[PDB]
């Protein structure tokens, strides 16, 4: 069980460390606009 | 313009304020008298002889709790004329029989009537298409499938529906209780169109709002606009792309997409219409045979339809005493199905 | 397509209000203007196709045109006595329903 | 040019050119969705029986286990376990885990987080693509009602028990026991959603048949007017002096919009707003503030009750009280 | 533009209107009052004052049974 | 004032006219800080001018008085209250500071300069200017760390606050030992939100509630000083989107999250909020019941810890999904309340049976019975009881009040965040008004699949 | 006892940790991608064809 923790653990916080990186990588750019 | 016809055709379909049209004559009358026997009805006309409550303002009730109130289960299906052999003149005795009801109810449905003959008449007065007078024919459907075929079906008018707040409230909670109206197939499609058109009402909106295109200086976009004008507001190239990349699919037909809007709510009415028909004559889909007998044979076996059931069963023990007077139902405290502790 | 001129909007005595019926801001057409915000105009105005089609929506359906409105009804024909009657009428029919209230209740 | 493994993987992450837009909200959206989707059709399909009021009662609700589409269902969490978080390695084994109701708390979870990416990823996409970001706010309405009956309801009764079921059966009892127990019908909150959905099929319907009368003829009587329709094309397919001037005789002149742009916010604006006040009156009954009582309201001079309609629903409101839950309950208020 | 008739914005704003209308909204607001308050009411819709709902013959919910004499029957029930 | 001929925004979005207005800006704040005092002081004295003293507070539909009891302002041992001068004082107070504000909103947004930037350069600022408004943000931060130091104050010097825990009964009393442990305060803010953990909603003692306070004083004052000599970095200027709309979407957002936070803090905290002054919580009301039923079956002969309910899992007392011994029924979903009344009979592994058995007290039986009957269940109207009763009883309890009135308040807030953000995001690209014709940014890509 | 489980629920832990592996498992995925996105912040804020000074970012 604590297997299972540590596998669902490392998961979230990868998604959740992907998110935070993606979004402050200049995303307000990245836009049509002239 | 000669004739007795042609003058009263002329002055008849006149460019007025309020049109009135061919079908005024039949409209604005029975309207007219429907509103006002309703307004009577909740402001002054009681029910306590025909079902034993208080439905009026003067007897101090809100707009909720305030009805006009159905006739005694004793008067059948009769049509109870202010000059039958019921009330027979008496307009006093009249209001106290429950002839107000009637009344409403025999105005409105000539009045719908009326109101979709003026849909034609003017769509054909301005010479385009009669589909806002074919979309109609839903909550007419719903109006006479529930009004008077119901009732039609059963023990009298009694146990129509009465016009006020709280009476429909009642209507649906027994509906519940011995129709089991929500297990019914066509009572789901009906609840399905009605909630997928509200979906299509504000997706269509917000699709609509959100692509428009920079034809002024402002911030407010309301005034970039000119009815007369022959290019269109907003982008369908970019709302087909926004939603074939977020849902999966988009529609790429203005026709189409107008065409299914108006289609969805009138077929969701037009079947619960169906089921109510055949709800009138208690042909409900009320069990699952196996799963009653599965239940029989063992005592473990527990589903949430079987919750349904016995909430079911509470609710038309407990209401049955009180909501059917006629049947003159006394049941000792012992022999009403209960809980434990509750 | 539309005139302006004959849409009845020439009878309003602020000028602003006037241009706001009609759809139209002289302001806004010039190329340096900046709304609240900040951002500059393009120089299309309240309508970019005010020219082709004469109008806005608001230039096209008004829904207050003081042009149209009758000729009488700005002044009372019956004058000073008639108002003097009213004046007369309205207190003695006040006094003669709240005495009709008053009586017709409990205390 | 993209050198840098990052500014590739971003680039590919944001790119409009994908089938289905990824996003930065799409990043969280896809695996909890995916995750809650497998553990529903899974649970749907062959779960065993669940303890949902903690009595030591199991209640069946698979498919494999004597079900159909109408009964089954995936039975809320134990109410032993209240509001507990109980995730899958705090059970003993899978077997005692599959008995206590974890699986619709893993489901709820997992959903409420991808309706919110769902929504953020709405608007991500209308960025990218130069529009304006408020079909988001349109969608925050059912995120809301959701919230509301999945999140909300269990916060404030103290269990996810007192939550809606994932069946159609347990929807039908969800909603008897909260009529029940807090009376929703007489609720203003309530009014206002039946109202918001009403008039959205009302307004739904009349804007479809106006513009399907006002079609301008460009086809034969031989083909649809869909094929009269051409993708992309410049000018309006239909009338909108004609539609606004049928409407306007209809009932009259200043009642029709004469505004396409107004109309359209008309239509987004009312559906939305009765639903934000529908899934407020759940939150709000979620905390014990149950509908209007207007019971033994009317009382003649001596003192007896003269009954009501309010009276009927009453009385049928006590019947479906009595029985929601038989076996659970030893004290005579249900406090909970 | 304009079916033929005249301005809403043009008569609401009316001396003339308002003068004719500070009697006729008034004088239909007391009318009203004094029908409630006279009894009217009660008497031309048949409706129970407070202490009309129970009588000393019966003290339970009346109940009509028959269709055909319901005339007399709601006669009987009403009695005072 | 302006218009939409000069503006572009119609009288139905009219606060927008005043973006780039300094003065009238300040003034507009100015007034409302003045109407939000000015209903401050009005509330007070309105309850302070329809309190009985035969009631309970929570009995008369009060919501800013028990604000003050906490203080321990009026109020005695065991939670009745004594005087009620300082609540009139406090009410006075607010009302007449409501008017010098109201005068000053009202002269900065009539008469005052429209735009502060060149008369009044120190005050003055541009939404674009990151400087300026960190330094403004440092101000406001050291403000509030002020304030929660002010309230610091008050628990240990200036008599205290009132303890509902306090051994004898709750009474006013003075903090000497705040916790300031770091892995105290840690623990409550990265605490779980579920059951049994509860965040920081499950703060249970006053001398954390003072501990956190002077960490979060201490906190804001050196923010504040921090970005009063600095400026944003690079990765901040990246992230951002800077303009007034923007940060004002950022604000709703934070007090969205603070609102569904004082909802949820007001419907289950009872350290902070005593059940002596707003009632019991959701969970307090079925314990009591259950406890009061247990009480008065023991005293009609019958063995409590024995007795076997319907089920077969135990009337009166079983064992919580842990093991701790809970009361039974369906109160068995409330096992992690923890109330004053409480607390004594509950023994290591749980409730004690022997304490329980001989050792209730009458003024816990009266405390379990009062909160019994007076339930947070009720009506919109005011009627108290469950949906099935009739109209005998007049009660609503406080809790439902703030955590419905808050909840909504919260949502309607997060919403209002979503649409400025989105708006700030728009404008800022360029493309808030509508699409342009010319340059359609969808003709210019490839087509789908 | 019967059988044995992890016995957490309902203790107040910090971030659910229990044992030092899952700290572990939390800050290396966190710095691994830190990292990358670390190297790349350079070559991205370049794609804007402006120097990350004072005036940057999306401002009005
Ligand atoms: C950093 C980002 C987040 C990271 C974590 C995210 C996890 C997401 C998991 C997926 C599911 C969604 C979240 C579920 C939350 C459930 C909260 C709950 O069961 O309970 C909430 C808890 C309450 O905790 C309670 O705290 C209580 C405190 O205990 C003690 O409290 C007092 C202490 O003195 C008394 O002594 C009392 O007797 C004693 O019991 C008890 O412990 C209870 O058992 C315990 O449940 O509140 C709190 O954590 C405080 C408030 C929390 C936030 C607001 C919640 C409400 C709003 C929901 C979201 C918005 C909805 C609207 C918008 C919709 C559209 C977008
Ligand atoms: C505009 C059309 C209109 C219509 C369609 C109706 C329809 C109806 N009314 Mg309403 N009503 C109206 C206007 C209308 N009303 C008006 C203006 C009033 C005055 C306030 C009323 C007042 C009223 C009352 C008081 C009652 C009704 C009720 C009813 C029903 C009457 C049943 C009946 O037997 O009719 C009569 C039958 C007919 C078939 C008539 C048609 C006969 C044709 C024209 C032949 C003519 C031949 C004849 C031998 C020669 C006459 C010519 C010569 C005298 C000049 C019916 C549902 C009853 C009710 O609802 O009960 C519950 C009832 O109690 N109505
Ligand atoms: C919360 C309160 C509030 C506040 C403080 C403001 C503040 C402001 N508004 Mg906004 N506004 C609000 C709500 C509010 N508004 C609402 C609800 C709407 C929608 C109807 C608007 C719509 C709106 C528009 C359309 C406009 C403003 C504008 C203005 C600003 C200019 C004031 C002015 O020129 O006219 C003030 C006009 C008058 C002379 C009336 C004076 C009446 C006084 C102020 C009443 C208060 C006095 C009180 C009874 C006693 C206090 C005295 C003290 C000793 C106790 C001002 C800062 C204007 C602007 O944009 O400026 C550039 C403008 O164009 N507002
Ligand atoms: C260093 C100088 C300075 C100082 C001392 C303040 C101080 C204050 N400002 Mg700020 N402000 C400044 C610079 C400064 N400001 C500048 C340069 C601007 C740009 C024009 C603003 C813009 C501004 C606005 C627009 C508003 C304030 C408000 C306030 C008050 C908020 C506190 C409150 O709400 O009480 C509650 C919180 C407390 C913690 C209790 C007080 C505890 C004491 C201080 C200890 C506070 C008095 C707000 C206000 O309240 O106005 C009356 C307001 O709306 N400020
Ligand atoms: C009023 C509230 C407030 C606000 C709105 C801001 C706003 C801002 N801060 Mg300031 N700050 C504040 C108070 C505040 N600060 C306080 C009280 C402190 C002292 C700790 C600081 C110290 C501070 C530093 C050291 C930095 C900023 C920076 C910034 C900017 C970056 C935005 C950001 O947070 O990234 C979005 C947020 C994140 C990606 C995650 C943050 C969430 C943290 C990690 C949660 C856990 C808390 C943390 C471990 C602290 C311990 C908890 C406590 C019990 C001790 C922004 C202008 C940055 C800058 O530009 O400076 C010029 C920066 O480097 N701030
Ligand atoms: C819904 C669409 C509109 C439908 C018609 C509404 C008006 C019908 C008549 C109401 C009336 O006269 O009530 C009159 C009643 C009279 O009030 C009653 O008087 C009695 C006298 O014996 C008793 O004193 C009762 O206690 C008292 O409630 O007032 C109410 O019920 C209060 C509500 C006030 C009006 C509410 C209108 C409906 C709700 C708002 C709808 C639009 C929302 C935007
Ligand atoms: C705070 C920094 C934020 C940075 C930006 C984040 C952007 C959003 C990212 C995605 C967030 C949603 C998904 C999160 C998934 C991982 C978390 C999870 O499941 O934890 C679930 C775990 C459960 O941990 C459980 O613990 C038990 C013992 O207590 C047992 O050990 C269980 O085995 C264990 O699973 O909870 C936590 O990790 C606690 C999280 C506490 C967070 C405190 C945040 C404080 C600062 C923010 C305050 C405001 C927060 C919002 C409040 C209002 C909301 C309406
Ligand atoms: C990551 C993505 C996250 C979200 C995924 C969403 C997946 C669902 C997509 C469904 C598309 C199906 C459309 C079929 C029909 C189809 O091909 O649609 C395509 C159709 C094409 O429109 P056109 O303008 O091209 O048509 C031109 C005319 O000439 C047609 O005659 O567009 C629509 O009508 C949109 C409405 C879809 C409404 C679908 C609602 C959901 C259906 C019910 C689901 C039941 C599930 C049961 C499970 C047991
Ligand atoms: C019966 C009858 C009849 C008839 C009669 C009539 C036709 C009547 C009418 C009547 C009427 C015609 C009435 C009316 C009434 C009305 C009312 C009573 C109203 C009210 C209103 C209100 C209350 C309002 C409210 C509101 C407000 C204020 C706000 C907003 C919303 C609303 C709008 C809702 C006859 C004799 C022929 C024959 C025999 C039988
Ligand atoms: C600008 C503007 C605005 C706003 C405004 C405002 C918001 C204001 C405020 C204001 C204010 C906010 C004010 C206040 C005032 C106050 C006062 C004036 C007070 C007084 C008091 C007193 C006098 C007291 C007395 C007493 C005592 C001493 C004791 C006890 C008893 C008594 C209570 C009697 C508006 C919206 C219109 C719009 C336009 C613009
Ligand atoms: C007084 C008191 C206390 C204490 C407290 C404290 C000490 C607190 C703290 C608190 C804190 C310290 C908090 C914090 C928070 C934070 C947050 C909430 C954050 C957020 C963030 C965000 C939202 C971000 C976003 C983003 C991303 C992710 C990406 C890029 C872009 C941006 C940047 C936008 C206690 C409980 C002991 C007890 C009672 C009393
Ligand atoms: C080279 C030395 C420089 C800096 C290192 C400083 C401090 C390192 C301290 C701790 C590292 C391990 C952290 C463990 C966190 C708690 C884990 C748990 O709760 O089990
Ligand atoms: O779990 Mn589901 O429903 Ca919430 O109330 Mn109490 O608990 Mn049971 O009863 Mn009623
Ligand atoms: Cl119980
Ligand atoms: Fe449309």
């Amino acid at each position: 069980m604590l297997t299972l923790k540590i596998f669902v653990y490392t998961v979230v916080t990868f998604f959740v460390s992907l998110f935070i990186f993606g979004f402050l990588s200049n995303d307000p750019g990245r836009n049509p606009g002239q | 313009k000669r004739g007795w016809f042609d003058v009263v055709d002329d002055w008849l379909r006149r460019d007025r304020f309020v049109f009135v049209g061919w079908s005024g004559l039949l409209l604005f009358p029975t309207a007219y008298l429907a509103l006002g026997g309703w307004f009577t009805g909740t402001t002054f006309v009681t029910s306590w002889y025909t079902h034993g409550l208080a439905s009026s303002y003067l007897e101090g009730c809100n707009f909720l709790t305030a009805a006009v109130s159905t006739p005694a289960n004793s008067m059948g299906h009769s049509l109870l004329f202010l000059w039958g052999p019921e009330a027979q003149g008496d307009f006093t005795r009249w209001c106290q029989l429950g002839g107000l009801w009637t009344f409403v109810a025999l105005h409105g449905s000539f009045s719908l009537i009326g109101f979709m003959l003026r849909q034609f008449e003017i769509a054909r007065s301005v010479k385009i298409r009669p589909y806002n007078a074919i979309a109609f024919s839903a909550p007419i459907s719903v109006f006479v499938s529930v009004f008077l075929i119901y009732p039609l079906g059963q023990s009298g008018w009694f146990f129509a529906p009465s016009f006020g707040v709280a009476a429909i409230f009642r209507f649906i909670l027994f509906f519940q209780g011995f129709h089991n109206w929500t297990l019914n197939p066509f009572h789901m499609m009906g609840v399905a169109g009605v909630l997928g058109a509200a979906l299509l009402c504000a997706i269509h909106g917000a699709t609509v709002e959100n692509t428009l295109f920079e034809d002024g200086d402002g911030a407010n976009t309301f005034r970039a606009f000119n009815p007369t004008q022959a290019e269109e507001t907003y982008s369908m190239v970019t709302a087909n792309r926004f939603w074939s990349q977020i849902f999966g699919v988009a529609f790429s037909n203005k026709r189409w997409l107008h065409f299914f809007m108006l289609f969805v709510p009138v077929t969701g009415l037009w079947m619960s219409a169906i089921g109510v028909v055949g709800l009138a004559l208690n042909l409900r889909a009320y069990d699952f045979v196996s799963q009653e007998i599965r239940a029989a044979e063992d005592p473990e076996f527990e589903t949430f339809y079987t919750k349904n059931i016995l909430l079911n069963e509470g609710i038309r023990a407990w209401m049955a005493a009180q909501d059917q007077p006629h049947e003159k139902l006394v049941f000792p405290e012992e022999v009403l199905p209960r809980g434990n502790a509750l | 397509k539309i005139d302006i001129s004959k849409q009845g909007l020439n009878s309003i005595q602020n000028e602003t209000v006037k241009l706001n019926l009609m759809g139209k801001s002289k302001t806004m057409e010039s190329k340096d203007w900046v709304d609240p915000q900040g951002r500059k105009g393009k120089g299309y105005g309240v309508y970019r196709f005010a020219n082709k089609y004469g109008a806005n929506v608001d230039g096209y359906s008004p829904i207050y045109t003081p042009d149209t409105w009758s000729e009488s009804g700005d002044s009372y024909k019956l004058g000073t006595k008639g108002l003097i009657a009213w004046a007369g009428l309205i207190v003695v029919l006040l006094g003669v329903g709240i005495n009709l209230v008053i009586s017709t209740s409990a205390l | 040019e993209s050198t840098s493994l990052w500014a590739r993987f971003c680039e590919w992450v944001t790119s409009t050119e994908n089938r289905l837009y990824i996003g930065w909200f799409g990043v969280l959206m896809i695996p909890t969705l995916l995750t809650a989707t497998s553990v529903f059709i899974i649970a749907f399909i062959a779960a065993p029986p669940v303890d949902i009021d903690g009595i030591r009662e199991p209640v069946s609700g698979s498919l494999l286990y004597g079900n159909n589409i109408i009964t089954g269902a995936i039975i809320p969490t134990s109410n032993a376990i209240g509001l507990h978080f109980y995730p899958i390695w705090e059970a003993a084994s899978l077997d005692e885990w599959l008995y206590n109701g974890g699986p619709y708390q893993l489901i709820v979870c997992h959903f409420f987080l991808g309706v919110c990416s769902y929504m953020g990823r709405e608007w991500e996409l209308s960025f990218r693509l130069g529009m304006r970001p408020w079909i988001a706010v349109a969608y925050s309405a059912p995120v809301a009602a959701a919230t509301a009956v999945f999140i909300i309801y269990p916060l404030g009764q103290g269990s996810f028990s007192d939550g809606m079921p994932l069946g159609i059966s347990g929807t039908f009892n969800f909603m008897i026991v909260f009529q029940a127990e807090h009376n929703i019908l007489m609720h203003p909150f309530h009014m206002l959603g039946v109202a918001g959905v009403f008039g959205g099929s009302l307004f739904s319907a009349m804007h479809g048949s106006l513009v399907t009368s006002s079609l301008i003829r460009e086809t034969t009587e031989n083909e649809s007017a869909n094929e009269g329709y051409k993708f992309g094309q410049e000018e309006e397919t239909y009338n909108i002096v004609a539609a606004h001037g049928y409407f306007g005789r209809l009932i009259f002149q200043y009642a029709s919009f004469n505004n396409s742009r107004s109309l359209h916010f008309f239509l987004a604006a009312w559906p939305v707003v009765g639903i934000w006040f529908t899934a407020l009156g759940i939150s709000t009954m979620a905390f014990n503030l149950n509908g209007f009582n207007f019971n033994q309201s009317v009382v003649d001079s001596q003192g007896r009750v003269i009954n009501t309609w309010a009276d009927i629903i009453n009385r049928a409101n006590l019947g479906m009280e009595v029985m929601h839950e038989r076996n659970a309950h030893n004290f005579p208020l249900d406090l909970a | 533009g304009a079916t033929g008739e005249r301005p809403f914005s043009d008569i609401l704003t009316s001396i003339r209107y308002w003068v004719i209308h500070s009697i006729t909204i008034p004088s239909l607001f007391i009318a009203g009052w004094l029908f409630v308050s006279t009894g009217l009411a009660y008497d031309v819709f048949g409706s129970p004052r407070p202490n009309e709902y129970f009588t000393e013959d019966r003290q339970e919910t009346p109940l009509i049974t028959d269709r055909f004499n319901a005339l007399e029957q709601v006669k009987k029930l009403s009695e005072v | 004032g302006r218009d939409q001929e000069s503006t572009g925004f119609a009288w139905w979005a009219g606060n927008a006219r005043l973006i780039n207005l300094s003065g009238k800006l300040l003034g507009a704040h100015v007034a409302h800080a003045g109407l939000i005092v000015f209903w401050a002081g009005a509330m007070n004295l309105f309850e302070v001018a329809h309190f009985v003293p035969e009631k309970p507070m929570y009995e008369q539909g009060l919501i800013l008085l028990p604000h003050l009891a906490t203080l321990g302002y009026g109020v005695g041992p065991g939670g009745e209250v004594i005087d009620t001068y300082p609540y009139f004082v406090s009410g006075v107070l607010h009302l007449i500071s409501s008017a010098v504000l109201g005068f000053g909103g009202v002269y900065h947004s009539l008469v005052g300069p429209e735009t502060l930037e060149e008369s009044f350069p120190f005050f003055g600022y541009v939404w674009k200017d990151k400087n300026k408004m960190t330094t403004i943000l440092g101000i406001h931060l050291i403000v509030l760390g002020l304030g929660a130091w002010l309230l610091v104050w008050k628990a240990m010097y200036f008599g205290g606050i009132y303890d509902t825990w306090a051994p004898g009964g709750g009474d006013v009393r003075i903090i000497t030992n705040p916790t300031v442990s770091p892995g105290v305060i840690f623990g409550y803010l990265f605490r779980s939100p579920f059951g049994g953990d509860g965040w920081i909603v499950s703060v249970d003692n006053m001398e954390d509630v003072i501990g956190g306070h002077i960490w979060i004083g201490t906190l804001c004052i050196f923010g504040g000083i921090w970005h009063i000599l600095t400026k944003p970095w690079a990765w901040a200027r990246r992230a951002f989107v800077w303009s007034g709309e923007a940060y004002l979407s950022y604000s709703l957002g934070a007090i969205s999250i603070m609102g569904f936070t004082a909802c949820c803090m007001a419907w289950f905290n009872t350290t902070a909020y005593p059940s002596e002054f707003y009632g019991p919580t959701g969970p307090e009301a079925s314990q009591s019941q259950t406890f009061t039923f247990l009480v008065r079956d023991q005293r009609l002969g019958a063995n409590v810890a024995s007795a076997q309910g319907p089920t077969g899992l135990g009337k009166y007392l079983m064992r919580s999904p842990t093991g701790e011994i809970i009361f039974g029924g369906e109160t068995m979903r409330f096992w992690d309340f923890r109330g004053p009344w409480l607390e004594p009979l509950r023994g290591p592994n749980g409730l004690d049976l022997n304490k329980l058995k001989n050792d209730i007290q009458p003024w816990q039986e009266r405390r379990a019975a009062e909160y019994m009957t007076h339930a947070p269940l009720g009506s919109l109207n005011s009627v108290g009881g469950v949906a099935t009763e009739i109209n005998a009883v007049n009660y609503v309890s406080p809790r439902s009040w703030l955590a419905t009135s808050h909840f909504c308040l919260g949502f309607f807030f997060f919403v209002g965040h979503l649409w400025h953000a989105g708006r700030a995001r728009a404008a800022a690209a360029g493309f808030e008004k509508g699409i342009d014709r010319d340059n359609e940014p969808v003709l210019s890509m490839r087509p789908l699949d | 006892l019967v059988d044995d489980r992890l016995a957490g629920e309902g203790t107040g832990k910090i971030l659910g940790i229990n044992d030092p592996s899952l700290f572990w498992a939390i800050t290396i995925v966190f710095t691994i991608v830190w990292g990358v996105f670390y190297v790349s912040t350079r070559e991205i804020d370049a794609a804007s064809d402006r120097e990350n000074d004072d005036d940057f970012g999306l401002t009005l």
